[PDB]
């Protein structure tokens, strides 16, 4: 797997300064963009 | 009537980002009588639509067997969301609903030791790689095995246990021609659990 998105992913699950929603789309973003 | 049975997402699944979790919602003894099998899904109460149906396939005791796999997104089954398959068929009085979600309480860390195979085990072909993780919670877990960048796939690992301070523990075995691992060979123990940074650490293991 590609270790570089998996690092991102992990980041953004546990980004304090982000809501919900937030996540959940920067989450996607990472999922389909890499 | 029917019965219904509810399965999680494997381990690894909601854990990589690679992966696509799905939780599975499955109906037995449908009836050729009554085989119409409703599914209706909710994420901590709110329905959702994006679960699919998968073709029925009778069964040798002449039932139905239907499934709705409904995909889930890694974050919410990892953050406690509560899953509801509701089943609805004409043999129910009532329409049967179950639910699961990630077991409950705070994470520990899974603590990977990766351990040589005994000098008594030399006069053996084959020898065996172990890998010991312990005091992981919640028990859902993924180890693998590579080597040179490669899977090593002949590899057996036992189901968590529970320790004596709640917390589980796992071995995993990898068995390898003794040639490969007397030759200085480098095998590496991979695993992923929700309480590692990245979901992902590796161990190695060489002579
Ligand atoms: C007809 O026919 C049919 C068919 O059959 C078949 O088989 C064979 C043998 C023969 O028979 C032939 O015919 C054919 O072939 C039938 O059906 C059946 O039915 C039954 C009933 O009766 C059922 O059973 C159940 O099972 C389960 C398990 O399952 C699983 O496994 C198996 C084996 O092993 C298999 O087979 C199946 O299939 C399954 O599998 C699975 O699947 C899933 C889904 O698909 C998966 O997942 C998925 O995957 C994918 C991939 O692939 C992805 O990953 C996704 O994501 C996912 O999701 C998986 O993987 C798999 N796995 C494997 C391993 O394979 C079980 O579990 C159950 O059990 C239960 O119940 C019972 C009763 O019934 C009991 O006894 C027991 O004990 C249990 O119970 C339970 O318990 C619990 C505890 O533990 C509870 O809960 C709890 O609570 C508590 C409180 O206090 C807490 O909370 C905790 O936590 C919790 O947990 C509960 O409640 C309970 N439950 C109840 C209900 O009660 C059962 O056993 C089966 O399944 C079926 N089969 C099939 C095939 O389907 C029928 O029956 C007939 N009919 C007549 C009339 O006869």
């Amino acid at each position: 797997f590609n270790m570089q998105c998996q690092r991102r992913f992990y980041e953004a699950l546990h980004d304090p300064n982000l809501n919900e929603e937030q996540r959940n789309a920067k989450i996607k973003s990472i999922r389909d963009d890499c | 009537g029917p019965s219904v049975f509810l399965f999680p997402p494997k381990p690894k699944d909601t854990l990589m980002i690679s992966r696509t979790p799905e939780v599975t919602c499955v109906v037995v003894d449908v009836s050729h009588e009554d085989p119409e099998v409703k599914f209706n899904w909710y994420v901590d109460g709110v329905e959702v639509h994006n679960a699919k149906t998968k073709p029925r396939e009778e069964q040798y005791n002449s039932t139905y067997r239907v499934v709705s796999v409904l995909t889930v997104l890694h974050q919410d089954w990892l953050n406690g969301k509560e899953y509801k398959c509701k089943v609805s068929n004409k043999a129910l009085p009532a329409p049967i609903e179950k639910t699961i979600s990630k077991a409950k309480g705070q994470p520990r860390e899974p603590q990977v030791y990766t351990l040589p195979p005994s000098r008594d085990e030399l006069t053996k072909n084959q020898v065996s790689l172990t890998c010991l993780v312990k005091g992981f919670y919640p028990s859902d877990i993924a180890v693998e095995w590579e080597s040179n960048g490669q899977p090593e796939n002949n590899y057996k690992t036992t189901p968590p246990v529970l320790d004596s301070d709640g917390s589980f523990f796992l071995y995993s075995k990898l068995t390898v021609d003794k040639s490969r691992w007397q030759q200085g060979n480098v095998f590496s123990c991979s695993v992923m659990h929700e309480a590692l940074h990245n979901h992902y650490t590796q161990k190695s293991l060489s002579l």
